[PDB]
């Protein structure tokens, strides 16, 4: 079973048909208005014409911008890309800010492209190479066995040498990727098992399919791996290719040109038939922690015509811009990008509604509760907060369960409230006890 | 006969395949042939400045060199 | 200087041991170099070139088995052993079965009506590390009898695979005492066949046979309630005379589970 | 004599929290003492954690210094056992220079968080009989018996290669993985021939194996998902984990890891092991990380995060502004807050008759009284440090126990922070830039 | 249609300048509405652009926020067209890790000056339907051109290189005379007959050798990465490119110079573009002095809003957040705020663009928004309107589908107006 | 000395190959023996800098320094101090000049005062510029 | 054994150096192969620092690249 987490009971926005949102479906309550516009979002990603749409979900703490965010994700499945991110983590000692930002913009562009991958397949029954000075090896015979027959082949001195890479004899069983040169020897046939009592081999049966086989299948991948790709490459044959990958591994500051190149040939696969992009959305969570040069280099970043949709969160007032040291502005967020965002309004709950909550959560993590207990509950979360009272349904099963009881009543619920002390509280000691 | 073909193993119906990465190719980046000849000079007003290679650190030294060079 | 510090994976073992056991990840893509193409290379250049790669190549002639293994990227996954027989509970039950037999020093036939049954059965075999012999129908009946002497001279193989399908004349004697049977099929002459040679297998031993269904299915339907008796008559019969000879009947009995 | 890597720290002493079976703390038990509530709360945490349901629960250890907030993790620590991972760290640690501060609190999160990976192995267990091996292409043969049965094996040629490079000789007892033949050895049951010079090792002797040569047995291994990134995130990238040139592992990888554990997990392979990460001195972090902290958390792979401080209402670093704790209150509201209180005199007298016992030392019961009215007037921690001094002066007069005259006696040779306070205030024309 | 890696963006509406030929600017042209004063110093700074002649020339374009000053910048670009360099960067994006920011700049600087050089090659092309080439090699060439057949003599110390990769049956190929390369197009089906994303020509014509010019502009970024290492042209894409040293620029400096006179090579100058110039510093704008002084320089654009604003890495103030310094050595493009018409004409554009209806009605509603709120704002509420008529199943967007949208989203001074009356609720004001 | 190469195939050779992938080259003029007194000009950019890293080599660690990055490296005043030794016995015997040029530092202002107090020591120099 | 290479007579040519005649003549030697002299070496304290900090760290020594 999977374990439990703040956000597993959200499975969606509980929009009806007509887009309207019901009171309580998809383990969201409340906040009808938000909801009603993130479907409006929905329905904007799900078009695919658009291109560096912004959005920000602006509210207290506590009252679900990033479950909206989640239940968007849901609301979308698995197929769009959606990728996560906190603004924290563009502050990189590898690589600058502006680059770790335009490759999760990339990230969040999907792309499904029909590969044709040749493959072979079989037990070598015999290897012998070709050479002579144009001295040096121009070609390897090889000969493979199938059940449904056999072939012979002549192959590039690369494969060759990737053949003397896995220690390949005769009557070993291989598997060779002509698209990238691999090779894997799966082991030595099942024909030769009994001629030893015991010996180190680990043995395979023989294959059953033809020896060369022509195969199509869809591979799932982002613009930036397209880009980080090229721009350390890792498919050569080459020496200096295998010189170059002795270097410990960082990230690069990836060029616009390798990105337009990029661009250019996904459009000809498009143009071609062979791919079907798939834009996708970027969720940066506490932008308030990006600084001024983050926010100003969004405002190009944003009027892209590649760029994903986005969506913001931030619960600041009118803080202080991070590196301005003296500009106050609303949501920690400079004026100027916030004239490029949809805002998204949230709401504090009402106490029906953080019972309703408190409720959803507990049927979520397996737990059982009296009415009286939910009662305490809620005046406990109408008192501190939302997620102080989500808090303790699992300490007071645990006590209800040392107990021999099978469910939580009042008196669990009042120890642990006596145990495990809130902010409030906790400052309050401070500030009075001292 | 399907229900009967998935009963005794599932990879009769649905066998699984190994996954691979998308084999992309090279970019292909051209170029003019004078970009490579930059840098080249002539030889009536370039290189040969080996005299002042001091770490060539070539064969012997100068305890026996000091002879040679009197 | 040095120590047992590489024991990194806990209950001693190389930690090469451990690298196998966890090392899966892919690159999503993996590209060649880009290639610097210009239309008439100048002479310096590629002289250089030429002469860097040739002694970069020599230099690491002594290295280069073990640079390019180093260097080299993982770019297949492959479906792991042990989901063969993870998958089908059938070949979980097998697995006991025959090693209690292998314990007791027993050798078995395994029988199945499709072939690609049996081509499973190699890697699981072959996963339990038990020798085998097979026959089916592209076997000729000279490599078939030839098959079939071989498995009764040697006693080094441990088992034989047979499809049902592809008996034939020919086999006098069968130096075994135990048979299993992967599933049963709706032809009522197959399984006419099937019991004559649970008989003419030979009283010179005693015989034991197991016959595999999955519970819960049409295969505990089918077998113990015998409504095989009920379809026989469509093998011979064929579809042409008659649509919905099964009742309606016969469908809800055959099709449900608790 | 014979000392150990280990010595007696400041925390030895504690062996556990000294709990009931139904959570109540005893007053003293398994080396603590008094801070009954929070050693309760503690036991319920400890409780949270094996059960392993819930993901990313925070709880915050608060009070003044020397009440015991490390004391109790540390009791956690023992209580919980080491099959269950357990990842300390302080504050400062995170600011590296290979790496960024969301980067080392991902390898923090990730190093406690375990995998339970099993699966199936054969090998082959015996007293060596005989061995043969006929070398010029190689052939051998081998002989291999147990208490029950003995057998006569025909070699292949890798075999015996594995053999001759393992110089595996008659007598010898050994295991052969069957799956690629690695030979391990385990001993010898019969001694070497005593007419041969100069290789007369004695050693000593193991038993023959039991039952069959043949055997199949699962096998458990332990590996943590941060051990699971660095392995893959590059060639030859397992040096990381003792070198520590683990520098910004890219997020892909760690996507395809959680994807492929939790297959692992549904296809029967692995167990996960969510452990607990414990950051002492949490005031240390800064806003970057307490922002970064807040998502993380909401991750099902998130272990249970434990934190320690002492500050009041305190500035938060990286800001200019002030909150409890030093602490942003977006955190607050995700956590439990664990409250400890300053000892009695009767719980201070007995933590250092419990220190004494871990030292070895015997004072009588006038020191006792003494050294705890030091402890009240001064701090706890002075006092236990006075326990050795006192013992080491009573020892170099020859003495047997501790008296009052040598507690006075180190009470005049070392001084508190106060009394050099005081001093310091009195030369405070000869100290520097007051 | 099919989803194309380009999608329709904030400035995907403006194609050019609307201007004619005397560069008086048209009311509505090319996608562009207003700013008449700054569109024609515009055009008239696109003219010096393409003529060339002087080097070093700087302008800012400044105003309020929403003024189109970006969208002037962008129809600069789409009227200057590819054939000349147009390097456009955030002055965010110089702050890298890898190089300091004068050689960010330095470089930036470079990939807006483009060299042009032109080669001469020869070709032969034909079909192979069969080789009879053995491999020392014998073969000749058993080719087929439409023309007249590719059989030709060939020389015995190479016709390996003929066979080297994999040169079968069924495929079209071309040959060097002088470099001797060999290419291949694949399975085309005139000779393939008996694959997908092949070449799908049929048999080739031409009199076998054939003369081609090639054309290629190469930026001095170019020259100087690819001849600063062994296999630096990799730096171009991997952006492994550390400190180019002084001593590779000045040489290529004086290379590029001599193929100018020489008549090898001809210098097309670019421009630069550094939107939100703000974010540099005072070792930025001091760098920029000197480098726009040199002859190899491209002209310069810039943006930034602003008014007396701090210059980042002082406590000083001067108009634009740049020092006097600079813009003593630039041209300042004022734009103005937009009228109703003006505002109105956009947002009908827009719509034109995102293919939308609305009604009139809707349209005033709309501009009444834009005047009130923002023209961003009431840009983005075309999308959500049209959503929201689309979901009702509505053919054109009325005025209640964008009162609820205006209900949903809401812009900045009704939000801050929110967040003030929970002072409270909201952090660290 | 020891350098060798080909300039290319004789162009009276035109009908010897159908095909090529070196160009010809026509014959030289004027004696055989070609002689001419040559001048070049230097700074640190191949004394200082080429001591520094050694460009060239045949050992293996020569060849794969030629594509590591090139990262410019703090020079050591003892490498400098041999340069100016050696470059003073060539002017000695005569085959090189001297010739001292002039720094331009423009906007001075932006330098640090630790630029300021090194250009003091670095000014006092008697190896310095103008 | 560590065999080293100093010069060449060209024996053909005598009383020649510095023209066009026997101009790849080094030394001859002048005394009994049995050469022992002492030798000393001035070298700094960071100099056997940096040697011994590296396979080949003299080159940092020229760099600076410690």
């Amino acid at each position: 079973t999977q374990r439990i987490a703040s956000h597993s009971h959200v499975k969606g926005l509980g929009l009806d048909e007509s887009g309207l949102a019901k009171q309580a479906a998809s383990g969201l309550v409340g906040q009808e208005n938000a909801r009603e516009a993130c479907g409006v979002i929905v329905e904007l990603i799900k078009s695919k014409k658009m291109a560096g749409r912004a959005v920000l979900l602006a509210g207290p703490p506590g009252t679900g911008k990033t479950a909206l965010a989640l239940a968007i994700a849901q609301e979308l499945g698995s197929k769009v890309p959606f990728c996560p991110m906190v603004g924290s983590e563009v502050y990189s000692t590898e690589i600058k800010k502006t680059e770790v930002l335009m490759e999760n913009f990339r990230r969040a562009i999907g792309l499904r492209i029909k590969e044709t991958k040749e493959v072979y397949e079989g037990e070598v029954t015999e290897l012998t190479p070709c050479e002579t000075e144009n001295k040096t090896i121009s070609h390897v015979i090889i000969g493979l066995k199938t059940a449904k027959g056999t072939k012979q082949l002549k192959l590039d001195p690369s494969i060759f040498e990737s053949l003397q890479k896995e220690r390949v004899e005769a009557g070993d069983v291989i598997y060779i990727e002509a698209n990238s040169g691999a090779v894997k020897r799966q082991g030595r046939c099942d024909t030769y098992a009994t001629e030893f009592d015991l010996e180190a081999e680990e043995y395979v049966p023989l294959p059953k399919g033809d020896v060369h086989k022509k195969k199509e299948i869809i591979q799932d991948v982002t613009l930036h791996d397209l880009d980080v790709a090229n721009a350390r490459p890792q498919g050569g044959q080459d020496i200096l290719s295998m010189m170059g990958q002795l270097m410990k591994p960082k990230k690069t500051e990836i060029t616009d040109k390798l990105r337009g190149e990029i661009n250019k040939v996904v459009n000809k696969y498009i143009d071609q038939g062979i791919a079907e992009l798939v834009p996708g959305v970027l969720f940066v969570d506490e932008v308030h922690m990006l600084d001024i040069e983050c926010f100003t280099y969004l405002h190009r970043a944003l009027e892209s015509s590649i760029a994903p949709i986005v969506i913001f969160a931030s619960n600041r007032g009118n803080c202080v811009i991070r590196g301005t040291e003296d500009i106050t502005s609303p949501h920690g967020i400079p004026l100027d990008l916030l004239d490029r965002v949809m805002i998204i309004r949230t709401m504090l709950y009402t106490p029906q509604e953080m019972k309703q909550i408190i409720k959803i959560r507990a049927q979520t993590e397996g737990i059982n509760i009296s009415e009286e207990a939910l009662n305490h509950l809620g005046e406990i979360g109408t008192k501190t907060t939302l997620r102080y009272s989500v808090q303790l349904l699992t300490p007071a099963n645990l006590l209800a369960k040392i107990n021999g009881k099978d469910s939580i009543e009042k008196e669990h619920v009042e120890e642990i409230s006596e145990l495990f002390y809130d902010a409030k509280s906790s400052a309050k000691i401070l500030a009075d006890q001292q | 006969v399907r229900l009967q073909r998935i009963c005794n193993h599932p990879g009769l119906v649905e066998p699984r395949h190994p996954g691979s990465s998308y084999v992309a190719g090279p970019l292909e980046y051209p170029s003019a042939s004078l970009i490579l000849k930059a840098l080249e000079r002539d030889f009536w007003k370039e290189a040969d400045l080996s005299m002042f290679d001091l770490i060539g650190l070539e064969n012997k030294i100068t305890r026996h060199e000091a002879e040679l060079l009197s | 200087p040095s120590e047992l510090m590489l024991t990194l994976c806990r209950c001693g073992e190389s930690l090469q041991d451990v690298i196998d056991r966890v090392a899966f990840v892919i690159p999503p893509v993996v590209a060649a170099p880009p290639s610097l193409r210009v239309p008439r290379p100048p002479p310096l250049y590629s002289h250089r070139m030429r002469i860097l790669r040739q002694g970069l190549r020599e230099h690491a002639a002594p290295y280069f088995q073990q640079l390019r293994q180093t260097t080299a990227p993982r770019l297949l996954q492959f479906p792991e052993l042990r989901l063969v027989q993870f998958d089908s509970g059938k070949l979980e039950a097998l697995a006991i079965l025959l090693q209690k037999l292998k314990s007791e020093g027993r050798r078995v036939l395994i029988l199945s009506q499709m072939i690609l049954m049996l081509d499973i059965l190699e890697m699981f075999l072959n996963f339990h590390y038990l020798t085998y012999v097979r026959i089916d129908e592209n076997a000729s009946s000279e490599q078939r009898q030839e098959l079939m002497r071989s498995f009764n001279r040697d006693r080094r193989i441990f088992c034989a695979i047979l499809s049902t399908h592809s008996r034939t004349t020919g086999i006098n004697l069968v130096e075994a005492d135990t048979v299993v049977f992967y599933d049963n099929d709706l032809n009522p002459v197959m399984d006419a066949k099937a019991q004559e040679w649970c008989d003419r297998i030979g009283r010179c031993k005693d015989i034991h046979i197991y016959r595999l269904v999955s519970g819960n299915s049409i295969e505990e339907k089918l077998l113990k309630n015998g409504t095989k008796d009920l379809i026989r008559e469509v093998a011979a019969q064929g579809n042409d005379y008659s649509m919905a000879f099964l009742t309606q009947r016969t469908i809800q009995e055959l099709f449900e589970v608790y | 004599d014979v000392t150990r890597i280990e010595r007696i720290g400041a925390h030895s002493h504690i062996r556990g929290l000294g709990l009931d079976d139904a959570l109540e703390p005893r007053q003293a038990s398994q080396g603590m003492v008094g801070q009954l509530a929070a050693r309760r709360a503690a036991g319920v945490v400890l409780e949270m954690i094996r059960e392993g349901k819930i993901a990313g629960r925070a709880v915050l250890i608060a009070g003044q210094p020397g009440t015991g907030k490390t004391a109790i993790a540390m009791g956690m620590a023992q209580a919980l056992g080491p099959d269950t991972p357990f990842t300390a760290i302080a504050g400062s640690e995170i600011f590296s220079l290979e790496m960024s501060k969301t980067e080392a609190l991902t390898q923090a999160f990730r190093r406690s968080i375990g995998v339970r990976i099993k699966e199936e192995t054969e090998i082959i267990e015996g007293e060596v009989v005989e061995i043969q091996i006929d070398r010029p292409s190689k052939v051998g043969k081998l002989t291999l018996k147990t208490t029950e049965m003995e057998t006569i094996y025909d070699l292949g040629t890798k075999m015996i290669e594995s053999l001759t490079k393992d110089k595996v000789q008659a007598g010898d007892v050994i295991t052969i993985d069957k799956a690629t033949g690695k030979i391990s050895k385990l001993g010898r049951s019969f001694t070497r021939a005593r007419d041969y010079d100069a290789m007369g090792s004695q050693t000593k002797f193991v038993q023959c194996p039991d039952g069959e040569l043949q055997k199949r047995k699962e096998v458990v291994h332990t590996v943590s998902l941060h051990e699971i990134d660095v392995i893959n995130s590059r060639t030859q990238g397992f040096l990381a984990l003792f070198s520590g040139d683990t520098g910004e592992i890219k997020s892909e990888v760690r996507e395809q890891i959680n994807a492929k554990v939790a297959e692992w997990r549904e296809e029967g392979k692995a167990e996960i092991i969510p452990g607990v990460l414990f950051i002492d001195e949490v005031h240390m972090l800064d806003i970057e990380s307490f922002s970064f902290l807040n998502r993380a958390l909401e991750s099902d792979m998130a272990p249970v995060l434990i934190m320690a401080t002492n500050r009041g209402i305190t500035r938060i670093r990286g800001t200019s502004y002030q909150s409890p704790h030093g602490i942003p209150i977006d955190l607050l509201d995700r956590l439990l807050i664990v409250s400890t209180t300053p000892y009695s005199e009767k719980d201070t007298k007995q933590i250092l008759r419990i220190r004494c016992e871990e030292e070895d030392v015997e004072m009588s019961e006038d020191a006792y009284t003494v050294l705890t009215r030091i402890g009240l007037e001064t701090s706890l921690r002075y006092a236990i440090q006075l326990i050795t001094a006192a013992s080491l002066v009573c020892r170099k007069r020859k003495g047997t126990e501790v008296q009052v005259d040598d507690i006075k006696r180190v009470y005049s040779l070392f001084l508190d922070e106060s009394r050099s306070t005081q001093y310091m205030k009195e030369y405070q024309d000869a100290f520097l830039f007051n």
